[PDB]
């Protein structure tokens, strides 16, 4: 059982990518021709 | 006849979802907030009246829905009232000493009360508690089967794991189908809220012939969810014997308007109806998964590979397939589809190489050793990572 | 029949149309059921059956 005490810990003053959304792409300029 | 009764009342969860959603339309939100004051007035939410104001809604919109410290009180005092009624009948059957049927039954009382107002601790506490005694394995199945009720109620979906997991390890001291197929209802909506969707699509398809729990949730949303499944995972014959032809959905396609764009997909689909089935895949995105619980944490997830799962049908046949051709197949333009499917590539989820000099979509057709053998790499080095680290804890004891 | 002994006379009537109704229950837990089975409406046409 070491403290680590050299480090010290840091002070502060199901799932696998797909973090971007497509929206609503749409895109009926198409239908307009 | 007998019932598991409406306890919790799963609609309450679900219009309060739909309430915490601003992508959901500011008319459903109003509806789902009369809906929720009306049942907490009438059936005495007041814990989970204070749990939805405190916790939720301003987690996160949320005047319709404003915490009266009034109203907090006088149906507390009531809720209170009934649980002092309930503990003077399970004393008095003490002091009476019935039968231990008798007992059993009054602490199945005194939790499902607990549940009937959203305190998750004493009636997990009650119904431990009434497991206690020696009664029949189908009573014992129907209270657990309460707790992961109650667990789908909070929408904690580990609590419903732990307790469906301890469902069927001793499911096997049983054996009536019935309360066997209860259990795989609830089970594959389990498996349906943590992104699975490969047993859960099995379970909900066999579910459609035999759903007796109408606790969970009505007939219309199990077939939505089976048909929305069996869509997304299963193969151009599974889905022809089991989600277009099967008699318990053509006869229930014609009586809500999520089901018959849902179906509309599948047709558009199954049938090769690729100029309309974007919109149609708009229109389901729109009405099914957003308004939901368990498919809105993944209405991204799902409709990321309805696009894959159309380009691969399209470009399973052909092999020099034009670009131009296929935006006017799809009914986008053609810059907007290279777009599209420069995302499916380079994971290697598709199988194509876009010539943009020509527009040739020329086919790739890998060779399912390779694919075969990367996966066992992986997998082997996973499990003799996990074999190394439990082993060095093991040695050093 | 003499008292004394033997004591208490239990009588096992013919089940009744609600009693048909719950043994059919009871015993239809055992097998893969199609949803919405009536089985008060089959109880009910089974007359005289018991048991």
């Amino acid at each position: 059982d070491d403290e680590f005490e050299d480090f010290p810990i840091d002070t502060w003053a199901e799932n696998w990518d797909d973090v971007e959304v497509d929206d609503d792409f749409t895109n009926e300029l198409k239908a307009e021709l | 006849d007998p019932t598991v009764n409406r306890v919790p009342n799963y609609e309450v969860s679900e219009k309060a979802f739909l309430l915490t959603q601003s992508k959901v339309s500011i008319e459903q939100r109003k509806e789902a907030a009369e809906f929720v004051l009306a049942k907490i007035k009438e059936e005495e939410m007041a814990p989970y009246y204070k749990y939805l104001c405190e916790e939720y809604l301003v987690n996160n919109l949320n005047e319709w829905i404003k915490f009266d410290q009034e109203l907090y009180n006088e149906l507390c005092k009531k809720n209170e009232s009934k649980i002092k009624e309930l503990n003077e009948k399970i004393q008095k059957l003490e002091e009476d000493d019935e039968g231990e049927l008798e007992q059993a039954q009054a602490w199945i009382n005194l939790g499902e009360y607990y549940a009937q107002i959203g305190d998750k601790d004493n009636a997990e506490k009650t119904l431990g508690k009434s497991l206690s005694k020696a009664i029949s394995t189908g009573a014992k199945i129907d209270v657990m089967l309460t707790i992961a009720r109650l667990g789908f109620f909070y929408n904690d979906q580990l609590y419903v794991k732990e307790k469906l997991e301890a469902v069927n390890s001793m499911i096997e001291k049983g054996g009536d189908w019935e309360r066997r197929n209860r259990y795989k209802t609830y089970y594959g909506i389990h498996c349906l809220a943590v992104r699975n969707f490969k047993e859960a699509a099995k379970l909900l398809v066999d579910s459609l012939a035999t759903f007796t729990s109408i606790e969970l949730t009505s007939y219309e949303s199990i077939a939505t969810y089976a048909s929305v499944t069996g869509l997304f995972t299963l193969e151009r014959t599974d889905l022809k014997s089991k989600v277009i032809d099967s008699p318990e959905l053509l006869s229930l396609i014609s009586t809500t308007a999520a089901l018959q764009s849902i179906s509309s997909l599948t047709i558009s689909l199954y049938a090769s109806d690729y100029a309309s089935y974007f919109p149609y895949l708009l229109e389901t995105y729109a009405n099914v998964l957003i308004p939901c619980k368990y498919l809105n944490r993944h209405a991204d997830f799902f409709v990321r590979e309805m696009r894959r799962k159309v380009y691969a049908q399209l470009l399973e046949s052909y092999k020099t397939l034009s670009l131009k051709s296929m935006a006017s197949a799809f009914g986008v333009s053609v810059a907007f589809l290279d777009n599209d499917l420069g995302k499916f590539i380079p994971n290697k989820q598709l199988n194509c190489v876009i010539d943009r000099v020509n527009g040739i979509v020329e086919t790739n057709r890998p060779d399912n050793k390779n694919a075969q053998y990367h996966l066992l790499v992986k997998q082997g080095d996973g499990l003799l990572t996990k074999l190394q680290k439990y082993g060095a804890a093991v040695r050093l004891t | 029949l003499r008292p004394g002994r033997i004591d208490r006379k239990i009588e096992f009537p013919p089940p009744s149309v609600a009693a048909r109704a719950e043994i059919l229950r009871i015993h239809s837990r055992k097998m893969n059921l199609t949803r919405g089975i009536n089985l008060r409406k089959v109880a009910e046409k089974m007359n005289g059956c018991s048991g």
